[PDB]
């Protein structure tokens, strides 16, 4: 679950199951040594203090996987990245899913 | 076969104000042949 | 900016009654909602689940056997206690504040919505460990 981009280029993540019902997909990070902290708060609404480079997929799509895009890579993100699903089909899932660890060269 | 949508009942949508505009008719000619609140609409017994 | 301060004697034995503290800063624990993340060493999190006065005290349905928070109003504390603790539990735990999230698929009066809960702020954490 390893992901090598180079700096400055596009970058995809692919993180859940199928799409069976809708979802309202929560993206965190983990910094090593440091605590945690949020990037998007819902399927594609954002909080203050980042800009609008981030986007997402909305949750209504039926059969697909959700996914995150990342362009213009920096030395700053270099961190684990997380996803959080939230199905009305399924229970809440009280653990996260295959956190992709993204390395900058 | 089995279920790819969401999980929704089937419902009826009729609009608020018109089961009274039509209210207001039946029970103002209702006067008439009968004996004029006193309209009393129940659900049926059963069976 | 907000800072927390934790506990916890390193060391603890097996099967033993630990019991872990939080504190507050500033916010009030009437008005918020609490929850704890159990994270293994290098590993992905683990989400215990959220607790709160007066009703809001759901435990995470696949252990709900020794799980048991209390909070303190008068101090501004909140306690964790495991009773009979394993060799699994070597874990780095975190108390921190969440915020809700609702939304609406379907029929407002046939209950076709689920609150989402996400962590806006993280706590710094205390490193727990078993051995002999
Ligand atoms: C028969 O009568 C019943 C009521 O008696 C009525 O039920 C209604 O069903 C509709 C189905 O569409 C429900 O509408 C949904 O409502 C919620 C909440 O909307 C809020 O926000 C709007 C303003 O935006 C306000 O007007 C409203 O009052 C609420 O505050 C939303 O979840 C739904 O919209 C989102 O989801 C849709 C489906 O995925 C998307 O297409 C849409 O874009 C909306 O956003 C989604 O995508 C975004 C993409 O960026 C994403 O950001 C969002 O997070 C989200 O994923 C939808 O409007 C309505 O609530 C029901 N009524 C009540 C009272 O609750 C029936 O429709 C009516 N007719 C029939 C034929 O039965
Ligand atoms: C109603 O109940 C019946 C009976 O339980 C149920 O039928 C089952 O459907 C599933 C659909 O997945 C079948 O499972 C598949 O069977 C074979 C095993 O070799 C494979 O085709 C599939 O494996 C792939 O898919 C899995 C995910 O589904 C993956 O985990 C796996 O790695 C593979 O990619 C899969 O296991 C199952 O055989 C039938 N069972 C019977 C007895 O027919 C049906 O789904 C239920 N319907 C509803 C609507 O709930
Ligand atoms: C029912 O559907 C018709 C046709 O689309 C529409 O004009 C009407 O407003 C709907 N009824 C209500 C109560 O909204
Ligand atoms: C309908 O009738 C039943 C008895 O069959 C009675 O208990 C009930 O109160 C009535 N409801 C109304 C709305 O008049
Ligand atoms: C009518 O509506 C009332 C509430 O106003 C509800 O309690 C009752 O069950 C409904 N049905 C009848 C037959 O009164």
């Amino acid at each position: 679950t390893f992901v090598s981009v180079a700096p400055g280029q596009t970058a995809r993540i692919t993180c859940g199951e199928e799409s069976l019902g809708s979802r309202s997909v929560i993206w965190y990070q983990q910094r090593p040594g440091q605590a945690p902290s949020l990037i998007i708060y819902n399927n594609n609404d954002r909080p203050s203090g980042i800009p609008d480079r981030f986007s997402g997929s909305p949750g209504s799509t039926f059969g697909t996987t959700a996914t995150l895009t990342i362009t213009s890579v920096e030395a700053g993100d270099e961190a684990d990245y997380y996803c959080h699903i939230w199905d009305s089909r399924r229970p809440t899932n009280w653990v996260f899913g295959e956190g992709t660890t993204l390395i900058v060269l | 076969g089995a279920i790819i949508g969401d999980i929704r009942k089937a419902h009826c949508n009729i609009s608020t104000e018109q089961w009274n505009n039509t209210l207001t008719q039946i029970v103002d000619k209702l006067r008439e042949q009968f004996g004029n609140k006193t309209i009393i609409f129940n659900q049926s017994s059963g069976g | 900016q907000v800072h927390l301060q934790e506990s916890g004697p390193g060391l603890v034995k097996p099967s033993e009654t630990l019991s872990l503290t939080c504190n507050v800063s500033g916010t009030l624990v009437r008005d918020n909602y609490w929850s704890w993340i159990r994270q293994p060493l290098g590993k992905q999190p683990e989400w215990i689940g959220y607790v709160h006065d007066s009703g809001d005290t759901n435990y995470n349905p696949s252990l709900k056997s020794r799980v048991h928070l209390s909070l303190d109003k008068s101090k501004n504390l909140v306690s964790l206690r495991l009773t009979g603790v394993t060799a699994a539990d070597s874990a780095i735990y975190y108390c921190a504040t969440t915020k809700h999230g609702r939304r609406i698929y379907g029929v407002v009066a046939f209950k076709e919505w689920f609150t989402y809960f996400y962590m806006d702020v993280w706590g710094k954490g205390t490193s727990v460990t078993v051995s002999s």
